[PDB]
């Protein structure tokens, strides 16, 4: 019984341990020669207790004087190498003490761990033990592949060390601190050492022992490098290895393999992502991307027919008891995550990116019917709502690929807009047997996987391949637009109730797309002069929705926070009438509110505000192909004007947000209002704060957000001065309310000129406002620096516009 | 045509090294000839980049 | 200590996927996004 309420545990008179301490104790080792196979008999006995949890004992062995001095003192000898005739005991021992220095630190969570300990591993690593270790463990795995194929005995004993050494060194990352593994050269010694002693066992295709080893120090090698994604300081040794570790993995078995070939396509993604690389860089690129794209054709072959078994093995049921633990036979899904199919996709999207003709990989998708095998089997994937990994990494290497002249017309040529266009269909309908919806929409990140993000990336490849191919892809995006109509018309319409991220990240790409064929307005109005003006209503109700929302910050603010917070109804109201008081008392206690609650929702709200920005500076450029230009209706006479609709009401009020108000030239003028106050914001956030590190990127979306700015200002004023134009020219718009339209207008564009010429008298982002901008030096004449004044045409044409209006 | 800007600069430095191995060698007319092909074959090396 | 190792091999597969499909999704994004612009620009240029 303890003082404080505790019991202590003690070694009684006929204990075990009693007889165990003194079997290893180093300074009667001095004395009586303890030899190999019975310190081994006592080891094992020792880490069955720290494996079996037997705490009550491990308390009373950490209490214990020189316990992890003469434990450990095997592990600070020296052995001989493997092909030397060694007692196999000892491989053994070293490999247990491993395993009760790994069970150790991995249970007594980073605090509570004893002193000598800490101090015994901070002298392993001052003798530099782990590079003797790793040394060791390297050679050993080169002894195994050049002796099996003989009655190599010990192999068992060497699996033992192998797998205590990945043990220990998976801890050695996540516990470096207390591990002492601090030396970066020292890491990277121990990372190459893994990569050879990978490679030695992974060149030997026949041996299933080689295979095993080397796919479980494979395991430790994809985990140390991403561990050590900052310190393996070069690129170009790990590229090598990796390729001829590849080359061994796709000689042997594919149903051991499997779990091998992931792997290695996993390292080779990580590798890619650690350094900017081009063909000239990579070791055999044209042999590693015919390897990978091979390697794929063994995938989507067999997820192909095993999404076609899933359709002839009709009615299975939701099996939902099965409390049981890693057996086999249960079957490989192949729309894994980690699947070799999924990791092949993105290593061969990653690989597309550092080859940027595509020239490389094109004499290889020249020789492989790869394109199609891809398409047929995403065709049926989209139909049955199923292979969801596997349908989003086939996108991402079609949205890659649409970029260049090369990938576009390859894309486009293995028949594209049929695999994706009526399958598509199926992933956003809704069944019409309705039932509840299930709240479990907790807060994962915005990037996992889904079939939303499938449709999104569907567009997004729309949008991609009719800005590279033009004419060469119009029918395919009016047949495209004409059967996704629907869903074309939800999402304009989205913004209008669901004003979340992930909504507008659907929007952007389905305005996007419409901005890319609106430069066909001729062509999409002989085919489908429904829909285009279908769209035209939607895209103004779009920016009377986005530029209302902007502008009342406050509201956009409160529809966050109204869809926040969950959980209580009630109802039937009415009224009224008074407190009051009081008491009484005490006590504690004391938490604060977090200030990264208010940063949060000020970030979140900042992301909301610049979703609905692109999206409005999209809706903008797609309705200005709807109007005829500026230049066009101020300049001919001749010009129709049937052609071409009234897309804003004459009312200059400003935009409601408010469900069927169609938008006006006060929707327009309110929309120069928000971008001129948030630009006006942009110029009041420069007070120096110092001393923060490592974010680039802010000063990137400080200039890509004033740019985007602009350009919703300035498509607003063409649409502002064509529309001005098309009423003011129009024989039935009557001539009180053009008078009226000339005099609102003269107004406040003069007040906004007024505003904007107050803002650009500061230099907006150019090579001019850089050339004024000197003082002690750059200076010539007396004061001036390179010339001032250009001003921007806006301020000249709005002028001549109002100019025009005051005749 | 991704292989030949890495392939230039291999055969520059290789025609560099051949340069160096011919200019140690004793100064025999077969030595002098090669050591103007290789300079010719320079000269048209730095052009190929 | 299982279960730990296998959550550090699930780790050391699944987030280098992810940083693939950001990788994807930015590149495409700001692809349509500058050229937008780098087309508005040679708008601007001809209206002066």
């Amino acid at each position: 019984d303890g003082s404080d309420g505790s019991k202590e545990f003690s070694l009684g008179m006929w204990s075990c341990l009693h007889a165990v301490l003194e079997l290893i104790d180093s300074q009667q080792q001095d004395r009586y020669w303890c030899p190999p196979l019975l310190h081994r008999a006592a080891i094992a006995f020792l880490h069955a207790l720290w494996q079996d949890r037997r705490d009550s004992a491990m308390l009373v062995l950490r209490t214990k004087p020189k316990f992890w001095e003469n434990l450990t003192s095997p592990l600070f000898g020296t052995l001989s190498p493997p092909s030397e005739t060694s007692e196999p005991s000892i491989l053994e021992t070293c490999a247990l003490i491993m395993k009760i220095i790994c069970l150790e630190i991995y249970y007594v969570v980073k605090g509570s761990l004893d002193q000598s300990l800490k101090d015994t591993l901070k002298k392993f690593s001052i003798e530099k033990r782990f590079a003797y270790w790793s040394g060791y463990v390297k050679s050993l795995a080169v002894h195994v592949a050049e002796t099996e194929g003989s009655s190599c005995t010990s192999l068992l004993e060497y699996q033992m060390l192998v797998s205590a050494w990945r043990m220990l060194l998976i801890i050695a990352t996540t516990h470096a601190d207390i591990m002492h593994l601090t030396d970066s050269v020292v890491r990277r010694q121990l990372f190459l050492d893994v990569l050879d002693g990978t490679k030695a066992l992974l060149l030997v295709p026949a041996s299933v022992n080689c295979l095993r080893l080397g796919s479980m120090k494979c395991t430790l090698l994809l985990i140390l490098l991403r561990q050590w994604k900052r310190e393996l300081g070069s690129v170009d040794e790990i590229l090598g290895p990796l390729t001829e570790i590849l080359e061994g993995v796709l000689q042997a078995d594919q149903q051991l393999m499997e779990k091998t070939k992931a792997k290695v396509f996993s390292a080779f993604i990580t590798v890619l992502q650690m350094k900017e690389m081009k063909v000239s860089d990579i070791p055999q690129y044209s042999q590693l991307v015919l390897n990978v794209c091979e390697t794929l054709q063994e995938e989507v072959i067999a997820l192909f027919d095993q999404t076609r078994h899933s359709l002839a093995l009709g009615s299975a049921t939701e099996d939902k008891d099965s409390m049981e633990t890693d057996d086999c036979s249960r079957s490989r899904h192949r729309d894994q995550r980690d699947g070799v199919c999924v990791l092949g996709l993105h290593l061969a999207k990653e690989l597309c990116e550092v080859d940027e003709d595509g020239d490389s990989w094109l004499q290889v998708t020249r020789r492989l019917p790869i394109l199609p095998t891809l398409l047929t089997t995403l065709e049926v994937s989209l139909r049955m709502k199923q292979n969801l990994h596997f349908t989003e990494a086939t996108l991402h290497l079609l949205l890659t690929l649409a970029r260049t002249q090369q990938g576009a017309t390859a894309v486009a040529g293995a028949g594209i807009t049929q695999s994706i266009c009526l399958p598509l269909l199926s992933v956003y309908q809704l069944s019409t047997n309705g039932t509840a919806q299930t709240p479990s929409a907790s807060r994962k990140s915005l990037d996992a996987p889904s079939w939303p993000g499938v449709y999104r990336l569907s567009m997004s490849l729309m949008e991609q391949l009719l800005k590279t191919l033009r004419y060469n892809f119009l029918p395919e995006a009016l047949d495209f637009v004409g059967v996704h109509q629907e869903r074309t018309l939800q999402c304009l319409n989205a913004v209008r109730t669901v004003q979340s991220l992930a909504c507008l990240e659907e929007a952007d790409h389905t305005v996007g797309f419409i901005l890319q064929l609106s430069n066909f307005m001729k062509e999409w109005h002989f085919h489908l002069p429904q829909l285009m003006r279908d769209i035209q209503v939607n895209l103004g109700y779009l920016c009377q929705a986005c530029t209302s929302l902007l502008h009342s910050r406050k509201m956009l603010q409160h529809y966050l926070q109204n869809k926040n917070g969950d959980g209580l109804p009630s109802a039937v109201a009415q009224r009224v009438q008074r407190p009051p008081s009081a008491a009484s008392a005490a006590p504690s206690s004391s938490k604060q509110p977090a200030a990264d609650t208010e940063a949060s929702e000020q970030q979140a709200l900042h992301t909301v505000q610049y979703g609905l920005l692109k999206i409005l500076s999209k809706t903008l450029a797609a309705l200005r192909h709807f109007t005829p230009d500026v230049c066009q209706i101020l300049l001919d006479q001749s010009l129709d004007l049937a052609e071409y609709n009234f897309l804003f009401a004459l009312s200059f009020t400003t935009p409601t947000f408010d469900s069927e108000v169609a938008p006006s030239f006060g929707t327009l003028l309110a929309t120069v209002n928000v971008a001129l106050n948030m630009l006006g914001e942009l110029d009041k956030k420069k007070e120096p704060l110092t001393q923060a590190v490592g974010l680039s990127t802010q000063a990137e979306g400080t200039r890509t957000l004033k740019s985007l700015l602009m350009f919703t200002m300035e498509n607003c004023f063409y649409l502002l001065i064509s529309q001005a134009m098309r009423y003011l020219r129009d024989p039935a718009v009557h001539p009180r309310d053009k008078q009226r339209m000339k005099q609102e207008l003269s107004s406040e564009l003069s007040t906004l000129l007024s505003s904007l010429s107050r803002y650009f008298r500061r230099g907006a982002p150019s090579s001019p406002a850089t050339g004024v901008l000197p003082s002690p030096q750059g200076k010539s004449t007396s004061l001036s620096k390179a010339s001032p004044e250009s001003q921007e045409p806006l301020i000249q044409l709005v002028q001549a516009f109002v100019r025009h209006m005051q005749r | 045509n991704c292989e030949r800007r890495r392939f230039t600069n291999l055969c520059l430095d290789a025609v560099c090294g051949y340069l160096v191995e011919l200019q140690s060698m004793s100064s025999s007319v077969a030595v002098q000839a090669i050591t103007g092909n290789f300079k010719s074959l320079q000269a048209k090396l730095e052009r190929l980049h | 200590i299982q279960g730990f190792l296998k959550n550090e091999k699930d780790n050391a597969l699944l987030s280098a996927i992810e940083e693939s499909r950001k990788r994807t999704f930015g590149m495409a994004e700001e692809y349509h996004r500058e050229s937008m612009l780098v087309e508005w620009e040679q708008v601007k240029q001809r209206i002066l």
